[PDB]
Order: C-alpha cells, then structure tokens, then sequence
C-alpha cells in the first residue's frame, strides 16, 4: 500500500546513496532512525507528538520487515535495508507505479 | 512534565474538580480520563509533546494569558511605566540625533546631574525607593519583560516553518543543486529579515558580549531578595524572572535546532555525483515523491490503496498440514497451597555474644558517676582508687572513659610511673591491671561539658 | 503555593459565565462584532 | 587466644614502642608500648589514631597510602610535609596558618622498636624543616637503623639541637650497630635484606592497613593480593616504533 | 622490520605469559600455606585460577598464530608487516581503552586469569563448596574472605626465603571491624594468631567486648582541641588461680 | 577529567565545607584541597550534607518539613565514634527525618537510648526471620536468660 | 538528645510497618514494625538486614 | 487491604482476579508496568524521582568521599551536555563538507 | 557558516555557563536550609563553591 | 490453548460417535450451537454473559475453521465437523486431556 510504497521509496533512495559509496558492496546499507522521521513528516504531516510519529514509523517499518524489505530495529535504533529492495524498487516497477500514480493524480480532478 | 507524570498529576487534577458536577465527566476511571484528554489536547495542537516530556504551545500560552489578564491581573498605567517611557524616549531622541554638538550639550548635561546625585550620596543623602512603591516598580519590570518569551514562542515558529518548506521544496526535481543551495541562504537571510528575525538576531548579538546578559541575570538575583519582591510577585513569577535570560537561551536551542536539520538535508542531497543507473533511478524516485505530495495524506482511505507493485521476495508459509497441531499439558496440577502462617521470630536462639554486646558499658552514666563521686572526695584520685571506690563491672572500658576525661580536662597524666590494680569479670576469672599515674578533680572536671 | 488551584477553577467558570469579553469571545458572531468595535473606536481621541 | 604470640616472637620481630616527636598534632615528646600478645588502640574519632599508624608506616614503605583507611582505595589525604607541619586542614578561609602547628623552622622526629626472642631492632627517621617553605624537595630527612638498643630517639633529637646532622653521620660511624641513609632507598633496601623479604611484602602491608570496600571474590586477589605492574606503556613504545615502521612501509 | 620484531608485540607477549606463570606460581605456593590454618573448625582454605575465556584474547591467539606462520614466509616481509599491523593495531585499541575491561584482560596481567575459592575438608581434603559463601559481599561476609585472604598473603610475603614463619609479625590494622560482627571479628583475630602474625587494631572505642578478650594492653589516644597526647594502658591475668576451687 | 570539566556543569564547580558561628561573622573552618584526613570528620561532614539535601530533595516546594521524613541508613556509624554519633542522630532529628538505622549487632548502648524500638533478625542456614521488640522488652528477656 | 523528637512525627509521613513474604532468605511471611520514634535494626553479620 | 490480602486474593484466583478486585474495591490500585506506578509515588509525595535516587544512594553511602564526590555523584540531578557537543560538531561538519 | 556554526557553539557555551549558575543558586538554597539545624552546639555548616 | 483443545476434543469425539452411528464418511458430522453452549460451559462455566458466551464460542469456531477442522454455522447455527478431523497428529494427549477433564468435572462439582 502506497504508505508502504512511500517508505520503499525514501528507502530506496538511502540505499542507492549507501550503493554509491562502496557499490553494491556488503548488505549493510544502515540508516538510523531518526533520519526517516523528517522524510515522513513532510508527507503524513505532523501530528504535533514526537512519540506518536516513532510509532507510525515504526508500524511500518514492521510491516516492510512482514514484506522482508528491512531488517527489525536493534539496539542503536539503526536498520538496514534488506537487497530485496532493489527488485521491488526496480527502475520498471517504479516507472509503472509512476504512470498508475500521475493517472490518479489526474483523475483526482 | 514527562508524559508518565503529566497522566497521573492531571488524573488526581481531575479527580478534585469531581465536585464540579456541572460539566460532565467519566467517574469511572479517572486515570484513563486523563490519557485521553491529554490525547485530545495533543490534537488541537494545544500541548506539543517531544522527547518524551510534554510542552505547552503558543497557542495554550496566549490563552493563558487571557485569562489571567481578568480579574487577577496586572497593571501597567503605572508612575513605573512613565518613568520608563519617559527615559527611554530620551535616549531614543539622543541616538537618532545625527548633529554631534547636541549630543555633547546632552551629555555635559547628563554628566552634570549625575554629578549632583553623587554630590547627594556623598553627602550621606542617598535616597532608595519608596519600599511601598517597590512592588509596583518590580511588578513593572516582571509585566515590560513578561513579553520575551511571548516572541520567542513565534521566532521558533518562524523557523520551524522555514526549514518545513525547505523541505518540501527540496523533493522538487526541477531544483539542481545550484538552487537548493541558493534557496536555503535566501530562505535564512529573509526569515533573519522580518521583525522576529530581528530580535533573535539582537538576542545573539548581546550573547557575543555575555557581560551584559550576565550582569542582568545578577542583578534580577538581587533583586528578588529583596523583601518587596514577595509581595509583588508569588514565586512562580519570581521562578521565571529569576531565570529568564537561561529560558531564553534555552529557547533559542530549537530555532538552532531546525537549522541544522534543514542542513542536514542539505548535505545529504547535495552528493549526488552518481553514476548512470543511480541517476536514472534518483531521478524517478524524485519525479515520484514530487507526485506523491500532492495526495491527501491525512485521509484513510487514500493512505491505505494497493500500489500496483510487483511481487517480489515473496514467500510461502504455513502450509496448513493437520498433523502439524498440538495441544495443551495440565499435568502439573499439584495446587501449592499457601504458606501464610506466621513465622515471626523466637529469641531463644539468640547467642550470647549479641546479650554481651547488649549490655554496652553506658559512658554517660560512668561520666555522671565518676563526676558525683569526686565531689565528695574532693581530691587528687588515680585511676586504681577510682575501681577500688567503683567496680568497672565492664572493665576495660572504664579505664579508657577515666582516662579520657582526664586528657579532656587537661589533667597530667605521667606515663613513666605506674599504679596497679586487681578485678574480676562477670565469671570470676581474676585479672590485674597497669595503669598510669594520675589524678582526678571534680571541681575542674565539671567544669567543662561531656557527652 | 498551590492550595489555591482548587478555587481557581470555581474562579474561571465565574469567568467565563459573567466577564463580558470571555463571553464576546464565545459568541458565533464574535469576529464581526470584535472588528466592527475595533474599527469604530480606532479613530477615537477621546469618548 | 594469644598464646601463639610467644612463639611468634621466636619466629618474628614485633613492634613494641613507638615514639613522635613534633608529629601531626602530637607537639613535642610522646611514646607508647605495645604487649607482646598485641594490643589494641583507642579514642574518640578525630583524636590521632590513624595519626600514630601512619606515623609508623613513614617509615616502612617509600611512600605508602597515607590515611589509607579513612577513604579506601582512594587516594591518600595526606602527605609527610602535612604531618611534620602539625596541619590539622584549612581552618579558614583566609588561611591564616593558625590551624598549622608548626608552620616555621622546626624539627620532627618518629621512632620504632622492635624485638625477636629479646634481641631487639630500633628504626628511626629525622624531620626537620630550616624554612618557612613547605615544599616536598626541602623536606630534608635521615633514615636510621639500628641493632643496639643503647641509641634512643632523645638521643638523637638532643644530638640535632647540640649541632648539625652532622654530628649524627659522624655517632653513625662512633656508635656500634648502627645506620644513617640521607635517602630512602638504602634504608628501605637495608630494611628488606634485614627480614628477607620484598618491598611487595610492605605494600601489601599497607593494603592491609587500610584493607576496604571490594565488590566480588575476583576483586580480593586483583587489588589487595597482587601487584599489577600492566605493561600498558610497553603498548605505547610499541606504537610509537610501529608508527616510525609504517612510516617506511608507506 | 626485524629490527621490531624482538622488540615487538610477540616478544611482549611472551612477556605478558610469563607474568601469568608468575602470579600461577604465587597462587599455587599461597595455596599451600593455607594448608597450614583453618577457616572453620574442620575446614581449611584453598585457592584456584583459570585462564581468562575472554573472545578478546582467542582474537589475540589467532593474530599471533598467523604472524608465527607469515614471519617465515618471504615475500620481503608484506605478509609479516601486514600480520604485525594487525597486531599492533590491536594492541593500541586496548591501550587506548586501557579502562574498560576488554583491554585490561590483554595488558593487565591480572585480568588474564580469573580467581576462586574453595571450602576444603580438612580431614578428608573433599570440596564442599568451590566458591565463596555470597555471591556479592554479603556485608560483613566479604570481610570474612578478604582479610583471610589478605593475612594469609602478607603472612607468606613476610617469610623470609623458605621459612614456615613470616620473620615480620607485626601487622597493623585500621579501622578494623569497622563492618564485623563480634561473630567475625573473634574469627579474624583467630586466624591472624594461626597465621602467627602479632596484630595492633585501632578502634573508635566499638567492639571493646573482643579486644578485651584477645589483647593485653591498649594506647589511649585523645584530643585536647588542636592536641593530643596518650597514655600505656595494660592487663594480664593472675597465676594463681581464676577463682577457689571454681569456674575456669 | 577534560571532557566533564568542559561538558559537564557541575564540574567547574568545587564543592568546598566550611562551618560558621552562629554569633560571627567568622569562618570557624573550612575543608577542601585536604580533605581533613580524619575517617570520623568526614564521616559526620558527608552524612549532615547528606541528610540536609535529602530533606530539601523530599519536601514540597516551600515546605520546611518534609513531606516523606522516612531515612534508611546503614551502619556508617562504622566510622563514628559515640560522640559524634550522638551528634548525627540530633542533626537526622532536627532536619524532620525518621531515621530506620541498621547496625551488624555493634554500637547499641546509644542506639538504647536514642531510639525507642529495634527489629531483631536471625540467621539459620539459609533462612532468616525477624521480629519487632522495645528495648525494654528486650530488656526483660535479657533479664531471663540472665536467671535461667 | 531525644526530645526534639515531638516535631519528627507531626508533618511528615513515617514507615511504621514492612510486611514481607517469600522474599530473599525470610521464607514464608514476615513482619516487623517500625516505632515512629526511631527505630533501629540488628542482626548477626550477614543475618538478613540489607 | 495488607499484602495478606493480596497474596490470598493472588492465589485463590489468577492473576485477573486482582485487576477484578482494582476495580471492586475502593482506595486501591494497581500499575502492571512499574514506571506507571512510580509517577503515582512521585505525585502523591510531591517530589521529584531525584529525591528517591538520592534516598536510595544515600542509605548505603559508605565511600564517603571528599565533598565534590558527594555533590557531583548523589546530590545535583545529571544534565550533562555531551551530546548537544556532539550534535554542535556534527552540524558544523556538515557545513563543512558543504563547503568542500 | 560562519554565522551558523558560530551561533551554535556560543549558544552551547552560554547554555554551559547557565547551568553553573542554576548549580550555584541550588548550593545557596541549600546553604539556606542547612541554617535550620546545629552541626554544633553553636555552629552550623554552609557550603562555598569556586 | 486449553479452550481450543477442549472445543477439538468434544468435537473429534462428536465425529467419531457420528462415525460410529451411521459408518465411515457416510455423512458429515453436525452439530448445533444449543448443543455446543452447554457442553462448553460445563468446562468453561460462565465468561461473563451470555453475548459473551456466543462471542467466545464463535471465535473459537472461527479459528478452527482457519483450521480447517470445521465450517462456520449456517443461518441455523449449526456447523458441520469436517472429516479432516480423523487424521490428528497426537489422539492419544486429546484422550489424556480428556480424561484430565472428565475428572475435574467431577471433582469440582
Ligand atoms: N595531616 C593532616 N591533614 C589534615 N588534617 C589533619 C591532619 N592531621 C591532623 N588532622 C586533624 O587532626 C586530627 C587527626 O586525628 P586522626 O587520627 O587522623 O582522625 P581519626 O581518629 O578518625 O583517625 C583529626 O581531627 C584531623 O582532622
Ligand atoms: N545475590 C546475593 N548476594 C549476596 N548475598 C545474598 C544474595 N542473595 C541473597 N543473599 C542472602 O541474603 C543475605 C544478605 O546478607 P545481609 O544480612 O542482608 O547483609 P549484612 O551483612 O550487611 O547484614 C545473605 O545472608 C545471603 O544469604
């Protein structure tokens, strides 16, 4: 579901810029946690309750993890992005839910 | 107040205004009351909540601040207040003066008066406010100061909004990074612009030269020492303005606090020097969160639609195979029943050793006895004649407490020559001792205290 | 001191039932009327 | 519950007197002796008891844990300049010197007396300020040994007012059985060849002395029993070489 | 390179190993002097080590294999530098981290073996406990292990080369029972005589009961404001008899 | 000690004693650098500093008595001899605590007085038990295993 | 010495029981009051008091 | 209501029952999570948790250090700056690499 | 950045610096309550800090 | 958990009387929930209320069904016990929990 699709989207993004640094390389693309909530705020809002946001993010990313797309929180409030992602966020998938998405942009209208 | 305390302080608060049967409320559980307001007031965007702690917004401030300017409020009419208006507008007047004769003129006059009031003070003729009128002219400086943090309340606000539209003005892929980093000094440099721009900008600049924020922060110490100031102001109002330049400070940390996270945006989208694939994929990941924001996030319904993704990584699970079931075990049905008989002590086992120790030698009793006894032999005394006139029935002891006193009272005492004694202990066993030449004298030994 | 935080209340619901502007506040019309009196007396020198 | 002692004494020396002399609090002469089967120790808290202990350690360890007991583990609250000075801490604000009993030109003096089968050892060590300066390096000292119990602490202190130190190196080598070191090393190894055993063994000693808090059974051998000596600046030497190596290998 | 290589981490190492053979040695030649007193009355005090399982230190091992196995295999010494690299780095993380316990278990030759206790029977030589009583100190009970402890080892170091006796008896104590029950105190005392080590206890005037008992004479110290003097007090007991034809 | 004396507040601060006449505008004494050296000055300095803002910390704001009085100590006593321990028991009083001492079976002729109760404790294998006794029940006990 | 004690008991709130049950080494149930006037505890070494 | 009641309530029913008898019963109440239960202490002693951190140091305080140990350790509530430091570093390296 | 980073550090320094002073205002405070109670028979203690 | 044990238990030995009274897979087994309410109360007693007891029996039913060992009631609230049921993994624990349970029926009452 496209809040879902938002998260593997800015997931996406963090794993690509990780790709860059050392390319593929291992599977540790880490990322803390308090680096997405500021993505998401933009876009669900802000319910005005730092704890509350942690908890929708985290709902999510539980989710993601149910769809093996991110490894479970630990310690140091840190994941990484599972491989997986890369064949989700394929190019060709993201430019068909790109068409999908700007038809119903348009017919939103 | 941490979120935890706030629940439970607001509960009990709650509980108290049961009484007030006019408005309806649940009396049923009063504590889950209180979550749920605090949930509801969360909404409104009444109380903000970070970190874990819950603060009061702007919003809920000004509020407050209606109400308590009824009835119980403070007044600003004021003699104080004209004082005030009246001085400042001078130096208004003398800094907007471009001529510098008048300047001068201004200050051989000023110079001049405040030469007569040393004359005065020297002359022992220093005059202090009238302590009456002390209470108003402090509840005048409290109310001139009480709008700061009202202001600081909207500069913090500002900003945050600021770095919130760089934001989501960042996601935009017309912007190259030519722009982003444009749009971010031109977003700072206007929102230091504006009025409230202006007053953080001075609120820095006095940080620069900390003598003079330091300086008042001491001098509003002093003066809410003095005794006036209880009258004017309960210690809440004391609490702030005695802290009121550390609030400000503190405050300021969040405006500090959005700048930097809309830096770190910045940075991390400024590399971007990719290769091919990673710029083709960067630029559809842009173009899409670009369409994502105009959706309706707030909505349900729109937020939970089926993407039409592919599956990938899938997986299969939980074939249902009937033998895989299982079922319960109660066989550990033994009831332990329960060992509630009292099982409180019984001294009998209690060793002698705790009975010695329980029979302490009473030093007090010893001084008071020693003391009465000296009195009626009204001489020297060694410590030999002291047992042989009063049985150490706890022995040892009493020659170190004798001996005591007599070092307490300066009595000499003369290692180098010695007496003897003989006693016995609560069994029988005989013992004999060897102890120093001395003397003990009532008169000097009471005269001096003892515990 | 905080014992009197009991009566305050009591005090506020005075407030608001009596104090003519808490009850102006409250009013469906309220901003009508507000900026109407505004209007009128921001020309004032005196009465 | 003693007796033990007795043969402890024919297989030990045992410390039966000691005597101060301008130390800590204790102005001017003082002496004291102990049992054979031992003895205890007494005063209410704040009185020198601790005082007296230290004031036998100064002479056993090359600089032990002053006041060891009253922290535990801790540092030493104390140092000798303190002692010899009759500090008893900052009296005021002001530091008018008042709460220093001996703040000038003084002398200092401790003593100990020990006995195996009745034959009998004699320590001894001279303080003595010439300044008003209270600086470690002018804490001029002279460590004394000796066999014979003829030589005496009064002796030595009226010696020292008769003339310089001098006159004591000069009745070092007049007297039988007798010693004078003007540093520690020499006494304190003359000390350990005496009783056959090592400076470990003092410093253990003095762990005991002011022997306190531990937390499990691991700790009682890591910090009383042993003595660490970690080799952590031989991981620095090697770092410092190894950066030179590296250096040539790049 | 070879210049290092004594002066390096092996060579330290090895250092490091035969400090842990040392303080071995001092365990195992302690432990038999506690066969020489008792801890209770049919018990007698014994004490144990084992090499520290710390991952630290299996790293450590497997760093130094691989450098034994490159230091002879010549590639003009890549493989050896790059194995001595290792090492070293190694070793400067632990020095920098010299405080946390990682690293004392590498450079602090005590931490490279743990320590234990054992209630032996002194009849049968059978273990009855193979540690202490508490696991952390029990009050009072901690005193118990560690003055015994720590008598003993003063006891041993005071023996002059291959004496049964410690040529230094005289310990001194302070503060001693500050935390001690009369029921560990007496114990403390009795063992300090078993080890033959002549004992001075300084005291805030508490527990005057016992050391009424198991001493002869006491110095009495005492202030008078900025001065203090004292005094030699004693006692012992009448040989001719307790008391007539009575309790003993 | 860099890092805490630049991030840490309290550390820029030393936290020197001193003690001051009632009628004078003297300073009677003061206790830092040296820290006294006396295992019973400290004692008695740490545990009134002690107990006077564990009093402060417990009453409610403007209160001079505290509104949760109950003070667990153990025997730091240890280091106290009878004179200054009297002089802790009146401080712990004066401050508005109630003070709940524990002490190993040592130090009991002043506890008699300056206290009104006491709980023994036994110690069987590995078993314990209490009970709830006044001195002078106490007292009367003592008196029968006196006579039999 | 004591006598101030009058002031200790007035304003304050005071421990004056501990009941205990199955806890540490007391087995079973227990019990033990506290005078409010001061109370002290003791026991032998290592006998159940912290 | 004593821990009599309780542990007799406990046994004779599941842990339920004492939920059941929370509400029943009157003056009584129950936090399954301890910090919930210890703002309900805070609040009806009027004190902060720094009190109770220092009641619990203070009553095994046997250290008994110099006074600044007292002070920095027991006595002042920790509002230590080290990761505001750390944060200020951390941006101005940011800015930093901006400039590079 | 100059202007930023510049904000940041001076406002963490005088944050510092303010923390001092709420310690120092917390030892008067106390000074005030320890004024209530005789250390000795004639003396009560304060607390100075540099 | 214990409840769905019982409920699978009355129901195996509901299928297998069945079986018994009309042969081996000659008719799906049935049962009514008149029938089920009492026989789960005599084990269960009272959850509360009535509302209470069907809302219990349902989800159990439900769960089963997820199961597969039995259908969801039809409009007149009688299920069918699917012949799934013959071919559990471990009778012999049903038989010992039954046992165990016809012997506190009687022991508490
Ligand atoms: N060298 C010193 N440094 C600081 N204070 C000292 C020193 N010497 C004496 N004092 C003071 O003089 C007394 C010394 O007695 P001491 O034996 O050390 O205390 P305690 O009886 O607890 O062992 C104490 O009251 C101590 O405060
Ligand atoms: N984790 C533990 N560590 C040490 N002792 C423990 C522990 N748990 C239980 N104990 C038991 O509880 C008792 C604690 O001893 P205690 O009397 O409270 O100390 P103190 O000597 O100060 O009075 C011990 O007798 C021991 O049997």
């Amino acid at each position: 579901n496209l809040e879902q699709s938002l998260l593997v989207a800015i997931l996406r993004q963090h794993f690509v810029a990780w790709e860059q640094e050392s390319g593929t390389g291992a599977s540790q693309a880490q990322i803390a946690i308090d680096d997405l909530l500021p993505q998401l705020q933009i876009y669900l809002g802000d319910p005005g309750s730092e704890s509350k946001e942690r908890t929708r993010l985290l709902t999510l990313l539980d989710q993601l993890k149910g769809h093996g797309l991110v490894t479970s929180p630990d310690a140091h409030e840190r994941i990484v992005i599972r491989p997986i992602i890369a064949h989700l966020a394929d190019p060709i998938n993201l430019q068909a839910l790109l068409a999908w998405l700007r038809e119903q942009i348009a017919q939103q209208t | 107040i941490p979120l935890e305390e706030a629940i439970q302080s607001l509960s009990s608060i709650l509980i108290e205004h049961v009484s007030q049967e006019q408005y309806d409320i649940n009396q049923d559980n009063p504590f889950l009351q209180a979550s749920r307001e605090l949930r509801e007031w969360i909404k409104r965007r009444l109380i903000v909540e970070r970190d874990g702690r819950i603060f009061a917004t702007d919003a809920l401030e000004v509020a407050i601040t209606f109400v308590e300017s009824l009835d119980n409020r403070f007044m600003t009419s004021t003699a104080s207040r004209l004082s005030t208006v009246q001085r400042e507008i001078e130096n208004l007047e003398t800094r907007l003066n471009p001529n510098p004769a008048n300047r001068v003129a201004t200050l051989r006059r000023r110079i001049s008066e405040l030469e007569r009031e040393l004359q005065e003070a020297e002359a022992g003729h220093i005059e202090v406010l009238e302590t009456h009128q002390a209470v108003e002219h402090i509840r005048d400086v409290y109310n001139l100061a009480s709008s700061l943090r009202a202001d600081f309340r909207r500069v913090e606000d500002s900003w945050r909004e600021a770095d919130r539209a760089l934001r989501q003005s960042i996601i935009g892929e017309q912007y190259h990074r030519g722009d982003i980093v444009e749009r971010l000094l031109n977003d700072q440099d206007a929102l230091l612009n504006t009025p409230e721009g202006r007053v953080f900008d001075s609120f820095q600049q006095q940080l620069r030269q900390s003598s003079e924020l330091k300086a008042m922060s001491e001098r509003l110490r002093v003066i809410l020492s003095h005794p006036s100031a209880s009258d004017a102001l309960n210690r809440l109002q004391r609490h702030d303005l005695r802290w009121l330049v550390k609030r400000l400070v503190d405050e300021s940390q969040t405006v500090l606090q959005a700048r930097a996270r809309s830096e770190r945006d910045v940075r991390g989208f400024m590399k971007t020097g990719l290769a091919a694939e990673h710029h083709r994929v960067g630029h559809l990941l842009n173009e899409f969160l670009n369409l994502a924001l105009k959706l309706d996030w707030q909505r349900q319904m729109i937020r939970k639609q089926e993407v039409p993704l592919p599956a990938v990584g899938v997986a299969v699970t939980g074939i249902p195979a009937i033998e895989r079931l299982r079922f319960k075990e109660v066989d550990d049905e033994a009831e332990q029943t329960l060992d509630l008989s009292n099982h409180a002590a019984d001294l009998t086992q209690i060793g002698d050793d705790f009975w010695d120790a329980f029979n302490g030698l009473d030093r007090e009793v010893l001084i008071q006895q020693t003391l009465q006894l000296l009195a009626k032999e009204n001489r020297p005394v060694g410590l030999a004649e002291l047992a042989e006139l009063l049985p150490p029935a706890h022995d040892l002891e009493t020659f170190a407490v004798w001996i005591g006193m007599a070092r307490e009272a300066g009595i000499e005492v003369i290692d180098s020559q010695r007496e003897f004694a003989e006693l016995s202990d609560g069994e029988g066993r005989r013992w004999r001792f060897n102890l120093p030449t001395t003397g003990l004298e009532s008169q000097a030994l009471m005269d001096i205290d003892w515990e | 001191m905080e014992e009197n935080t009991r009566q305050r209340t009591e005090n506020y619901i005075s407030a608001k039932n009596q104090h003519p502007a808490w009850i102006l506040l409250a009013t469906r019309r309220a901003p009508l009327v507000l900026s109407a009196l505004k209007t009128l007396f921001e020309k004032s020198h005196d009465g | 519950m003693n007796q033990v002692s007795g043969l402890a004494g024919k297989e030990s020396f045992i410390l039966t007197r000691i005597e101060l002399f301008n130390w800590g609090g204790f102005h001017g002469l003082h002496q004291a002796a102990i049992h054979q089967d031992g003895t205890a120790v007494i005063g209410p808290t704040g009185s020198g008891k601790t005082t007296l202990v230290d004031a036998l350690m100064t002479l056993l360890l090359a600089n032990p844990r002053y006041n060891l007991a009253s922290t535990g583990g801790h540092e030493s609250d104390r140092d000798l300049i303190s002692y010899v000075r009759g500090v008893s801490g900052p009296g005021d604000g002001g530091e008018g010197q008042s709460h220093i009993a001996r703040p000038g030109k003084t002398v200092t003096g401790i003593a100990a007396t020990l006995e195996r089968e009745g034959k009998q050892v004699r320590l001894g060590a001279l303080l003595w300020f010439d300044s008003t300066s209270s600086s470690v390096t002018d804490m001029k000292r002279l460590w004394l040994f000796s066999d014979n119990p003829g030589q005496t602490l009064e002796h030595w202190l009226n010696v020292y007012h008769e003339g310089g130190t001098r006159l004591l190196r000069q009745m070092e080598k007049e007297a039988i059985g007798l010693w004078t070191y003007p540093n520690k090393k020499q006494y304190l190894a003359r000390l350990r060849d005496f009783f056959e055993v090592g400076e470990n063994a003092f410093t253990l000693l003095n762990r005991a002395a002011g022997l306190k808090q531990l937390n499990s059974i691991d700790e009682i051998f890591r910090e009383l029993v042993l003595d660490d000596h970690s080799a952590f600046d031989r991981a620095a030497e090697v770092a410092n070489s190894f950066d030179g190596l590296t250096e040539i290998h790049q | 390179l070879n210049r290092s290589s004594d002066d390096g981490v092996t060579q330290l190492l090895s250092h490091i190993e035969h400090e842990v053979l040392v303080i071995e040695e001092r365990l195992n030649e302690l432990n038999e002097t506690m066969f020489r007193v008792d801890f209770q009355p049919d018990r007698y005090l014994r004490l144990d080590t084992k090499k520290v399982v710390h991952e630290s230190l299996r790293t450590l091992e497997k760093a130094q294999r691989q450098l034994n196995a490159a230091r002879f295999v010549d590639d003009n010494g890549e493989s050896h530098y790059k194995a001595l690299q290792v090492l070293v780095a190694q070793l400067r993380d632990a020095s920098e981290r010299n405080r946390t316990l990682g690293a004392k278990a590498l450079l602090d030759p005590r931490f490279r073996l743990e320590f234990a206790v054992s209630v032996m029977d002194r009849q049968s030589g059978n273990v009855i406990e193979s540690r202490t009583g508490s696991q952390g100190g029990s009050g009072g009970e901690k005193e118990i292990i560690a003055s015994y402890v720590l008598t003993a080892s003063l006891s041993y170091a005071l023996s002059p080369a291959g004496s049964r006796y410690p040529l230094f008896g005289t310990i001194i104590l302070d503060e001693a029972f500050s935390r001690s029950s009369h029921a560990v105190a007496g114990r403390i005392i009795a063992a300090l005589r078993e080890f033959g080590l002549h004992a001075v206890f300084i005291t805030p005037n508490k527990e005057m009961r016992l050391l009424r008992d198991h001493t002869r004479s006491a110095i009495v110290v005492h202030r008078r404001g900025q001065n203090s003097n004292m005094a030699s007090l004693s006692w012992e007991e009448l040989e001719r008899h307790y008391q007539r034809r009575g309790n003993a």
